[PDB]
């Protein structure tokens, strides 16, 4: 969760309330790089549920 | 030398008292998930001496975390009465400072300061979990500096 | 389309049926729940050694409150009451005259930092990048009434500050 | 006198450590503080209201087997007996009637609580 | 204080009685020594106690009442009791049991001395026997709580607020009427 | 990173997994923290002719109300029934 | 044998810190014995290093100066302490270090960097900033009437 | 977007606390199916409506 | 200069797991069994 | 001389419970991915010290409607029989040798249930009670099996006395020939000692904290100190039941040191198992132990009666 708080953060600055959704789109476009660290994160993610 | 010995068993009490610091179990809205993330590994909150515990009588500390209805403030103020002392208050959040977002409301008490007294407020809607960290280990640090016993001394 | 999570027969052959019995019997699969914990036992914590170590943050992070100055040392509000007339929160006042050189000033600029919601509109709606939401997130007080900013502590945290919010304003400004 | 020296020193230093919890710390006792806790909300009812018990009939069938193992307990001296035969017989016995008990107890539905 | 500041307000309040006053609460706190020590058995003094709260409103009353600058009050209950009545009423109030007996001067004050030698707090003192067991002054000279608007609040509506955590778990929901008052000195 | 060579068996044979593959601490295969600016851009209303906002007014297209009944043949259902779902191909069962 | 190079790794961190003094203070001052490079120091005596080997979070940190602003900080640190410049770059915003990347200097930007200062005779105190809205009459000095 | 990326449904067959928590379990798994897709299939443009 | 936002790249993101693995590990029923039996008699020898 | 052996009893004992606070906060936060406290002391060596000051400092509360002589009596009674239950313990050698140790033992478990029932019944509130009860419910439980496990395991040893334990296991540990006996031993000492994933009298998640739930301060720190104190000494009982280790009476140090060390382990098995594991409903406790472990312990006492008689196997009377 930790790690998904960053996401949040790097696209609207904050962890939890991004108001970043809003009518017409979205506030700002990702950060360069957010993608990759997305994809990252979720090429391990399925090993954590398999722990759980 | 009364004053020396005074002051170094002044140090202990409170080097005891700031070294195990236990939250009362106890949460309100949306800043009670970022205290969750405090409590998380990667802040540790445990690793500082600070666990908590869920029955009143075994709390030094209440941290509101989140926003005071009115329905809610006989509760919140109860569970503080049924704290032992010393014990302290740490607010968390908009809300619980004074009101927030739902300052302007009905049903919500403006600051939880109202209610009970506080000893530290953390910024914040919500506090980053290491904000909230930064403010535990401030109200360490003022816990640190109480005089009971010099001045008591000196009574 | 769809799956069923729980919908399964388990074989009754003699050799399944004995597995399922030393199963229950002596616990394997707890014993297996126990090895899990214990591989953890081993790994490297995930924890940070704050404050000596900071958890990592953007250019855009959301903190405390500065008001900003062009390079001359001017003032970049200019008393439009943008950012008040959009705080969700009402937390902005802000009063203003003709300063004594005839410029369009504030003479209030107060933030209630326990009624803002810290959602950055108010730097959204600024035209000049006046009022911005710096990265400063260790400033809990003792008591509440040091949280009632007044002009003259948003400019101090805007002269405190200046030199990290700079930078983080060139980082992001193209993205908005 | 080394038993009872041993007890009196046990209960004599848990009583010590209660005397100085009680007069150590500094207290403040007013009403509030003092009210029984349930969650922040004031009690309906007394605690010393009848608390239902489920489990009554098992309740009631643990004195019967607790005493079974009064019995069994010498078993370690009975197996001294130059008599073996019977006493294998009479301790395999005992401990069949145990179980007969116990099964009748669970085929009757005796040990599923009550609802 | 009256010559440093002519202009003074000087208040003059008997015995006070509240939540965390050292009356009420030292009467009731006397039972973890079984009886009630009493000088002559508490039947030579007069007390006439008055609520914290009424002290309070006239404290106030006298910073808003430019008639109150200079003056010196008295601020009494409205009853007057003998010692021996009140703190039987005390442990009415608690249901506590009541076992006074009679001690002369000389040994409470002998007792005070003994709880003098704590650092911290003492329970009692020699100080304090004495004004306890000191008759209330009765000033008609002096103006009083009517003066500053506050009427006075009898005792036996207030005790039971200052006494109830002083009962057993048996006690503890008795009613305010479930006791009868203390024989008022007409 | 660091565990030594028997710590790394240790925890691989205890969990049953290949734990080193996925680690769920973050090293060197994230995203550095100074990028390269970026240059976004524009929606398809920026242009310099054939762009009258009246032709694009989203606003402006919505109506009222359609009133179908006011008190000023076959039956029918809002809408056609759903189509019952398909078990998945992927992995039907759990 | 890599239980032998462990020690070995473990009893370097007593020299990287220049002997046992110095690792025990900072394993009291920090409760951290790791040693990484010198990336700078600030003006107030605060040292900043990076392990890049060490995972995301823990691979950049701050040894606190004793002495900040004339008070003791020996004992008593907080992350309020790390200047602006350095600020940035300790909680990863950027990659580029206060030696590297300066930051733009203004005539208006704090020279000396203040910790927080709530709780002590430096702390903020609020009042209105305006002047006083209405005027009031004030009657003459002499007695015509 | 959500008619344009392949994914799951996971159901229960009795209805009590145990299929209610593997169906979340799964909801999760098929989550990080969904995030793959997005990442594969985000495409360029504007990030708001163009409509001031 | 051309237009630069965060985007996959070319060839796309590398495979991703999902499906639930949770490996078959342990001896067989009969084989636990067989040790635990031999190591009572080892026992009572 | 024996009160100075008395002393060496106890107040080593106090301090290992001290430092099991320690060891369970730490091996707890590694197996959750965290570090537990490294702050307070190097390593966190000083935390138990500080927390136990904390306490003693703390104020302690009577509650209202509490019965205060059996309020204040049942955290004595804990900790005073908590130290107890250690006299006989031959470590190897005892501090009282005693003819019925394990009889000793299991009426000294017994009669520390009650400062369980009396503290949650003298609180007058109902997470007390409620608390209490549990307890009723997880004596009923256990109590049974457990006296006729050991029955069994002491038809190899052939008398009650503990340090009989160790001549019987001079050859070989009793866990090979009693693995299924030691299994639901170890389940049981985990109902004994309140532990999870039998912590119902507790049941922090249901309860608040049960039993103790208005206890503060220094009452408080006697209960945890007693709980503590239990799972030690149970687990010592354990390493002495199955796991005996071999005794030299020239050098009765490395006795001592092999055995502490499996006392430990199996002690740390306890701060695993709670790591590990979701909690019991109190009920499915009781109908595990009576439902399975009874009927399996029943047949195991008929199978340990007969072993010796028929292999020609019986342990000595003396
Ligand atoms: C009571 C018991 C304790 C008393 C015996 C104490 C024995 C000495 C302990 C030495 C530990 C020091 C480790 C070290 O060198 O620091 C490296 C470290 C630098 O190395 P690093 O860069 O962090 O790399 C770490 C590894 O890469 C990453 O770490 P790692 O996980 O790869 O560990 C490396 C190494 C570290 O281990 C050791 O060196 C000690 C092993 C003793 C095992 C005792 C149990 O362990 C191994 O290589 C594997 C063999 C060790 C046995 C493993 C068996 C596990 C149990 C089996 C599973 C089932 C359990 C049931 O330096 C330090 O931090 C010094 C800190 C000192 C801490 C205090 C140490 C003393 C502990 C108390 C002493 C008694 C009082
Ligand atoms: C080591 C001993 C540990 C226990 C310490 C007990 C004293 C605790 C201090 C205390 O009670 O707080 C102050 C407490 C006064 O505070 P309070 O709230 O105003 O009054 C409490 C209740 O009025 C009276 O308190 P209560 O509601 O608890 O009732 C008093 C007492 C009732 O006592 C009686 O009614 C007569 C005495 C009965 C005990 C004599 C033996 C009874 C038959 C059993 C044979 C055992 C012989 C020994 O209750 C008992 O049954 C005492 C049980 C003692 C068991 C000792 C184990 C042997 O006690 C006093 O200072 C008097
Ligand atoms: C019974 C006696 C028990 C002695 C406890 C000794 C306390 C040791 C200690 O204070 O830790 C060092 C502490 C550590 O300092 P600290 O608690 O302020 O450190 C803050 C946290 N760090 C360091 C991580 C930033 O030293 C002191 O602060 C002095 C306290 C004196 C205590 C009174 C002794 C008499
Ligand atoms: C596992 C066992 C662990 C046991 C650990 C035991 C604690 C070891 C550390 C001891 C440190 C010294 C204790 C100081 C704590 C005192 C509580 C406090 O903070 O009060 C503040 C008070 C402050 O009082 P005050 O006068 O300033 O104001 C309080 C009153 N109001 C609220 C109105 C303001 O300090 C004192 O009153 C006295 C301090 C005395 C310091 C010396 C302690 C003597 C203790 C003897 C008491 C006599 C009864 C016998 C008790 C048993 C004796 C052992
Ligand atoms: C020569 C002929 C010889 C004759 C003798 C032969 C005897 C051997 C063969 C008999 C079988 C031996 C094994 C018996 C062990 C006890 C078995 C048992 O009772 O466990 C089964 C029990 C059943 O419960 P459940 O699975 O929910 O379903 C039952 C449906 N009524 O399920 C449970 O009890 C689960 C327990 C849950 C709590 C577990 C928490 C701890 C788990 C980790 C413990 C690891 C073991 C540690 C042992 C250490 C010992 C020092
Ligand atoms: C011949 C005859 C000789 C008779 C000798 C005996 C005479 C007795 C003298 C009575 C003195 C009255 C003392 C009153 C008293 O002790 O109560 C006050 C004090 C409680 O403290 P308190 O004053 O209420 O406020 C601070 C609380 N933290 O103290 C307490 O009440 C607490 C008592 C605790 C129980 C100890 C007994
Ligand atoms: C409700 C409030 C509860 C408060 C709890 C207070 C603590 C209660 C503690 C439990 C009380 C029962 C204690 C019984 C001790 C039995 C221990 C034992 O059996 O051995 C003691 C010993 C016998 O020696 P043994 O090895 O059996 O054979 C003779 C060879 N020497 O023989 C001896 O050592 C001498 C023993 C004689 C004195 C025993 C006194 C017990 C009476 C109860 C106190
Ligand atoms: C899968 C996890 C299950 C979870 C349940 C928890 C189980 C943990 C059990 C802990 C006990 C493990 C065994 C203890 C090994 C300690 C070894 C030791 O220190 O002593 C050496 C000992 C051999 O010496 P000794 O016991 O004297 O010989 C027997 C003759 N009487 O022993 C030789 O090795
Ligand atoms: C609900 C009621 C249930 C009633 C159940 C009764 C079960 C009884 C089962 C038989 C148990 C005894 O079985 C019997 O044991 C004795 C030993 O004790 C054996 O006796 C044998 O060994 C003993 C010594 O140990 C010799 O003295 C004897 O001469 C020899 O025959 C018998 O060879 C065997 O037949
Ligand atoms: C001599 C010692 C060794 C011998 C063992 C002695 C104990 C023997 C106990 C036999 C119990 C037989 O009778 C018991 O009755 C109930 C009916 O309520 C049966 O059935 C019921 O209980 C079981 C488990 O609780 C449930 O799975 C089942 O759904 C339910 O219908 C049990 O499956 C059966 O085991
Ligand atoms: S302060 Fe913000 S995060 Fe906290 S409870 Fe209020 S709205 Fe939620
Ligand atoms: S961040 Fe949001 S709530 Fe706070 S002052 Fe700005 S607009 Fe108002
Ligand atoms: S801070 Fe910006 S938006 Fe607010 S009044 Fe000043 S110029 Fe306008």
């Amino acid at each position: 969760r930790e790690k998904m708080f960053e996401f949040y953060e790097r696209v609207s600055g904050a962890r939890m309330h991004a108001a970043y959704v809003r009518p017409g789109g979205v506030h700002q476009d990702l950060p360069l790089g957010l993608m990759d660290d997305i994809y990252e994160f979720s090429k391990n993610f399925s090993l954590r549920i398999d722990e759980l | 030398r009364g004053e020396y010995v005074v002051a170094k068993l002044d140090d202990l009490i409170n080097w005891a008292r700031r070294s195990s610091l236990w939250p009362m179990t106890f949460g309100l809205a949306c800043c009670a998930v970022e205290m969750m993330h405090m409590a998380a590994p990667r802040y540790d909150m445990d690793r500082f001496g600070v666990v908590f515990r869920a029955s009143p009588r075994q709390s030094d500390v209440m941290i509101v975390a989140g926003t005071l209805t009115n329905k809610m403030a006989p509760a919140l103020r109860k569970v503080y009465d049924q704290m032992p002392e010393p014990r302290y208050v740490v607010s968390m959040g908009s809300c619980a400072n004074g009101g927030g977002y739902y300052h302007y409301s009905y049903s919500v008490v403006r600051g939880c300061d109202r209610i009970v007294p506080v000893d530290i407020y953390v910024p914040g809607c919500p506090p980053t979990a290491e904000a909230l960290l930064y403010g535990i280990l401030q109200l360490q640090k003022k816990i640190k500096r109480e005089k009971r016993l010099r001045i008591w001394y000196r009574r | 389309t769809y799956k069923y999570v729980n919908l399964r027969e388990p074989s009754m052959d003699m050799k399944s049926v004995t597995d399922r019995a030393a199963q229950t019997l002596l616990w394997t699969e707890l014993i297996r729940g126990l090895g899990m914990t214990l591989s953890y036992l081993f790994r490297e914590p995930a924890t940070i050694n704050y404050p000596f170590e900071k958890g990592p943050l953007s250019p855009r992070f959301r903190g405390e409150h500065a008001l900003r100055r062009y390079p001359s040392g001017e003032e970049r509000c200019i008393a439009c009451k943008l950012c008040e007339a959009v705080c969700p929160a009402q937390a902005i006042t802000i009063e203003a005259e003709p300063r004594a050189d005839g410029s369009r000033r504030t003479t209030r600029y107060d933030i209630d930092m326990t009624k803002c919601i810290y959602c950055g509109f108010c730097q959204e709606a600024c035209p000049v990048d006046a009022i911005v939401e710096g990265p400063n997130f260790e400033f809990s007080t003792e008591t509440h009434e040091e949280l009632l900013y007044n002009k003259e502590k948003l400019l101090n945290n805007g002269d405190k500050w200046e030199a990290e919010i700079a930078a983080n304003i060139q980082a992001d400004y193209l993205y908005r | 006198m080394n038993l009872m020296l041993a007890l009196l020193t046990n209960f004599t230093l848990a009583t010590l450590l209660v005397i100085i919890a009680f007069w150590l710390p500094q207290l403040n006792v007013y009403s509030e503080k003092t009210s029984p806790y349930e969650c922040g909300f004031d009690p309906m009812g007394s605690a010393r209201l009848p608390f239902s018990m489920k489990f009554f009939l098992v309740a009631i069938t643990f004195l019967l087997f607790d005493l079974e193992i009064a019995l069994l307990l010498p078993l370690p001296w009975a197996s001294q007996t130059a008599n073996l035969n019977t006493m294998l017989t009479m301790a395999l016995f005992l401990i069949i009637l145990l179980a007969v008990s116990l099964a009748y107890e669970w085929t009757q539905k005796g040990l599923e609580w009550t609802e | 204080v009256r010559e440093t500041f002519p202009e003074a307000t000087i208040i003059k309040p008997a015995e006070i009685f509240g939540r965390e006053d050292r009356f009420l609460n030292y009467f009731a706190n006397i039972r973890w020594f079984g009886g009630v020590p009493l000088i002559s058995l508490g039947k030579k003094t007069v007390k006439q106690p008055v609520y914290i709260v009424d002290v309070t409103k006239g404290i106030i009353n006298a910073i808003k009442d430019p008639d109150a600058r200079g003056k010196t009050f008295a601020f009494v209950g409205p009853s007057r009791y003998l010692l021996f009545d009140l703190v039987q009423y005390v442990f009415a109030v608690a249901h506590r049991p009541f076992l006074p007996y009679p001690l002369p001067h000389f040994a409470y004050r002998w007792i005070g001395r003994l709880f003098e030698i704590s650092p911290f707090e003492p329970w009692t003192t020699r100080d304090k026997v004495e004004r306890i067991h000191t008759t209330d002054k009765i000033l008609p000279h002096l103006p009083g709580l009517e003066d500053l608007g506050v009427e006075a609040t009898p005792l036996e509506l207030k005790a039971i607020e200052v006494l109830r955590r002083h009962r057993t778990y048996r006690w503890l929901s008795s009613e305010i009427e479930d006791v009868q008052p203390a024989k008022t000195i007409p | 990173a660091s565990a030594t060579r028997f710590i790394q068996w240790l925890r691989n044979w205890a969990s049953g997994r290949d734990l080193q593959a996925k680690l769920q601490l973050r090293y060197q295969e994230i995203s550095k923290r100074t990028q390269p600016p970026p240059k976004l851009p524009v929606g398809p209303s920026h242009k310099l002719s054939n762009n009258y906002y009246c032709t694009r007014d989203g606003r402006r297209e919505a109506m009222p109300p359609s009133i179908v009944m006011s008190s000023q043949k076959k039956a029918v259902s809002p809408a056609p029934p759903i189509k019952r779902w398909e078990l998945s191909q992927d992995e039907p069962y759990l | 044998m890599e239980l032998l190079q462990v020690l070995k790794r473990g009893l370097q961190q007593v020299s990287g810190h220049g002997g046992l003094r110095g690792y025990l203070r900072v394993l009291f001052r920090a409760n951290d014995v790791r040693v990484g490079t010198l990336v700078g120091e600030d003006k107030y005596g605060n040292k900043y290093y990076e392990d890049n080997k060490q995972f995301f979070g823990r691979h950049r940190w701050v040894i606190y100066t004793t002495e900040m602003n004339g008070k003791n900080t020996f004992w008593d640190v907080d992350g309020s302490m790390v200047p602006p410049e350095w600020h940035r770059w300790l909680h990863c915003m950027t990659d580029d270090p206060p030696t590297v990347k300066p930051p733009t200097a203004r005539k208006f930007i704090w020279t000396n960097h203040k910790f927080n200062l709530s709780g002590t005779p430096q702390q903020y105190v609020p009042y209105s900033t305006t002047r006083k809205k209405i005027q009031e009459w004030v009657p003459p000095s002499t007695p015509y009437k | 977007v959500y008619d344009q990326v392949e994914f799951d449904v996971p159901i229960g067959s009795r209805g009590d606390c145990y299929d209610r928590y593997l169906c979340r379990v799964e909801e999760m798994r098929q989550s990080i199916r969904i995030i793959s897709q997005c990442l594969n299939k985000m495409p360029p443009g504007e990030i708001k409506v163009d409509d001031a | 200069s051309k237009v630069k936002q965060d985007m996959p790249p070319v060839g796309g993101y590398g495979p991703i797991d999902y499906k639930r693995n949770l490996p078959r590990r342990g001896l067989s029923g009969y084989s636990m069994f067989a040790v635990g039996i031999g190591a009572l008699l080892f026992g009572y020898w | 001389m024996f009160m100075i052996n008395i002393l060496m009893l106890i107040i080593p004992i106090l301090l290992a419970v001290a430092f099991l606070t320690l060891v369970e906060r730490k091996v707890l936060g590694y197996m959750q991915l965290r570090k537990g406290p490294n702050v307070v002391g190097p390593y966190g060596l000083l935390q138990p010290i500080a927390d136990a000051i904390k306490l003693f400092i703390k104020e302690p509360l009577r509650p209202a409607t509490s019965s205060a002589s059996m309020f204040i009596l049942a955290p004595i009674m804990a900790l005073g029989l908590a130290l107890t239950m250690w006299i006989p313990l031959p470590m190897p050698y005892p501090l009282i040798n005693m003819n019925l140790g394990v009889l000793f033992m299991l009426a000294m478990s017994s009669l520390a249930v009650y400062s369980i029932l009396w503290s949650g019944w003298a609180s007058n509130s109902k997470y007390a009670l409620i608390g209490a009860l549990r307890a009723v419910a997880q004596t009923i439980s256990y109590e049974v099996t457990l006296a006729i496990i050991l029955l069994s395991v002491l038809l190899m040893s052939g008398s009650f006395t503990l340090s009989t334990l160790i001549t019987t296991q001079e050859q070989m540990w009793l866990i090979l020939p009693a693995w299924p006996l030691a299994m639901m031993w170890f389940i049981s000492t985990l109902a004994e000692t309140n532990r999870a994933p039998f912590d119902l009298t507790e049941g922090e998640s249901e309860l608040v904290s049960g039993f103790n739930v208005e206890y503060a301060a220094g009452p408080f720190a006697l209960f945890f100190m007693a709980e503590y104190a239990n799972i030690i000494m149970m687990n010592i009982f354990t390493a002495i039941l199955f796991l005996g280790t071999s005794h030299n009476p020239h050098m009765p140090e490395l006795y001592t040191i092999n055995f502490t060390i499996k006392s430990l382990l199996l002690t740390m098995s306890f701060l695993w198992i709670r790591a590990s594991y979701p909690r019991f409903r109190y009920d499915q406790l009781m109908h595990l132990l009576w439902k399975n472990f009874l009927p399996l312990t029943l047949a195991l006492c008929m199978w340990h009666v007969s072993l010796p008689i028929l292999t020609s196997g019986i342990p000595p009377q003396t």
